[PDB]
């Protein structure tokens, strides 16, 4: 789920923009660098806070280069995937052996092992439906999916879940 | 249960009673004690999914008895005995329902 | 005896929950297995297969799934055959 | 240093991670406690940061509705922003799919009713972002929620939680 905290980033900056007007020019940099971005620490990164009273205000020339460095403060808004809760996410895409839950930013997976055996999977649907009563997988598709465990890796973030729980899958 | 109320009392010798009396609610905890104890609740732990595994009807039976409450008396007869004998005075025993956290056989072997 | 016999229990019970689990990939050119995540990071654009990271090979599943209930029998008759032992252990534990 | 293996579960009985827990602090040296967040008070507050700097950038050049407003704040992210955040659209296409109230003022009478019953933040944001009105049923969904709360506790704030937010 979603988190705030102040965070502390790390930024070079190229001696050619050493021009008269670089405080703003930090700040969308900072922008672009911090909005639509995943990490393994924080996930997801979603969007910044605190716009104003930014904590910049001093930087180092690098020795062998005229790169200078700037230490950035900043609230801002992540997202933290858990392990072992429900979310009700939406499925995009499928494969034989299970969904791809799309639940928001990230794509989870459901295991063809992982749904539950007496789920009345049929392989002959478009998108292949994992259905017994209500939960088939559509354009929307609203199926509530435990993660499992959101594995950390480098920043390219992946999770697995199931569906092997009375309402589970079920909404 | 069953005595008439209004019998003959007597006592004889009974001049150190009173350690009887102390016994009679004093325990001791040891650590082999908490060993079996271990190894119980985790063979009644996998006997309960074994069950639930062939046949929950009797764990969905009891489960349901005890939303309605029954209690020892309740359910046992006389020719079955309880296995954890009621180690308080009657006369302060609980006879309400079970709690809903302790209610269900996984809850109550985690517990 | 004790140590021997409780790593034998321990060891068959994880390949039991090992094995009871998803059996995952490999690759057979390389003859390197891959797990389940691991087929999940090197999948195609399609969304559908997955090709290897060294020699762009589709992954092939791993046959495990058969033999789970085959190590959960070699498990029960084993316990069976080792039952004597464990009574003896049991009698010995009784006595000092 | 020793590799501090350190394994644990994220839960609702106060089973919570190291990286993100409670006590930290603010690098000016006061204490910063953690910051969990609702479903809809994050809704709100992704528009209040929007219009934020969106006014911000209007003193820059100078010097609740939510089919106008996902497309809205969509096209003002491709007015600056790059348009690579489609998991970004995800996200708040999730958040006025799930968030238990559209309207700012239901959430703000139950954030100024949490301020004054003081509950556990990270329980009550999961319970705020969940957006159900079966405590029971709940407890069923959650079996850490059904061995934290009393489930007569647990209905009795969801209740006067279920009629402020606005019914899905």
């Amino acid at each position: 789920m979603f988190f705030i905290k102040d965070l502390s980033l790390n930024i070079t900056l190229h001696p050619s923009f050493f021009g008269p007007r670089m405080k703003q020019y930090l700040k969308t940099k900072l922008l672009e660098e911090v909005e639509g971005s995943c990490t393994g620490k924080f996930g997801y990164i979603l969007c910044v806070l605190d716009y104003d009273n930014i904590d910049i205000q001093r930087g180092r020339i690098l020795p062998t280069d005229g790169s200078a460095e700037f230490n950035v403060k900043y609230r801002a808004v992540v997202f933290k995937p858990f392990k072992g809760e429900v979310v009700d996410g939406t499925v995009v895409s499928c494969s034989q052996h299970g969904f791809e839950v799309q639940v928001g930013p990230m794509k989870v997976f459901v295991t063809k092992h992982l749904m539950p055996q007496d789920l009345t999977f049929n392989a002959g649907s478009n998108p292949p439906s994992y259905q017994s009563s209500e939960d088939v997988i559509t354009i929307k598709s609203r199926i509530r999916v435990k993660i499992e465990g959101c594995i950390s890796q480098v920043s390219s973030i992946h999770a697995i879940g199931s569906i092997k729980e009375d309402y589970l899958g079920a909404i | 249960n069953e005595v008439s109320k209004d019998s003959i009392v007597i006592f004889d010798e009974a001049h150190n009673i009173d350690n009887v009396c102390i016994e009679s609610l004093s325990l001791d905890l040891t650590t082999d004690a908490l060993r079996r104890a271990t190894r119980g609740a985790n063979a009644l732990d996998e006997r309960i999914s074994e069950v639930r595994k062939v046949d929950s009807q009797k764990l969905q039976d009891e489960y349901e008895k005890l939303v309605q409450g029954l209690h020892s008396a309740d359910i046992l007869t006389d020719q079955e005995e309880p296995f954890v004998e009621t180690p308080v005075l009657p006369q302060d025993l609980l006879t309400e329902a079970i709690p809903g956290n302790i209610r269900r056989a996984e809850h109550f072997v985690s517990f | 005896i004790k140590w021997k016999v409780h790593q034998v229990v321990q060891r068959l019970k994880d390949d039991l929950d090992k094995n009871s689990e998803p059996n995952g990939y490999m690759c057979p050119i390389c003859l390197t297995k891959y797990t389940q995540l691991e087929a999940v990071q090197l999948l195609n654009f399609d969304r559908t297969e997955f090709l290897c990271s060294l020699c762009d090979e589709p992954l092939v599943e791993d046959d495990s799934g058969k033999k789970n209930k085959e190590k959960q029998d070699k498990l029960n008759r084993l316990m069976d055959q080792i039952q004597p032992i464990i009574d003896s252990l049991k009698k010995i534990d009784d006595s000092r | 240093r020793l590799k501090k293996v350190e394994e644990e579960e994220n839960a609702a009985t106060l089973q919570l991670g190291q990286e993100f827990q409670l006590k930290q602090i603010n690098h000016q040296g006061e204490e910063e406690e953690l910051i969990a967040l609702n479903l809809s008070e994050a809704r709100l507050v992704i528009k209040e940061a929007l219009v934020e700097r969106r006014r911000a950038f209007k003193r820059s050049q100078k010097k609740e509705t939510r089919e106008k407003e996902l497309e809205s704040i969509d096209v003002l992210l491709e007015q600056t922003t790059g348009g690579n955040n489609k998991d970004l659209k995800n996200t708040m296409q999730y958040l006025t799919n799930f968030s238990r109230f559209r309207d700012q003022e239901t959430v703000g009478a139950v954030i100024q009713l949490l301020k004054s019953t003081g509950l556990h933040p990270f329980e009550v944001a999961q319970l705020g972002s969940l957006a159900c009105d079966t405590a029971d049923e709940a407890k069923t969904l959650i079996p850490s929620l059904n061995n934290k709360i009393s489930d007569d506790e647990l209905e009795r704030i969801l209740k006067e939680l279920s009629n402020l937010e606005t019914l899905y």
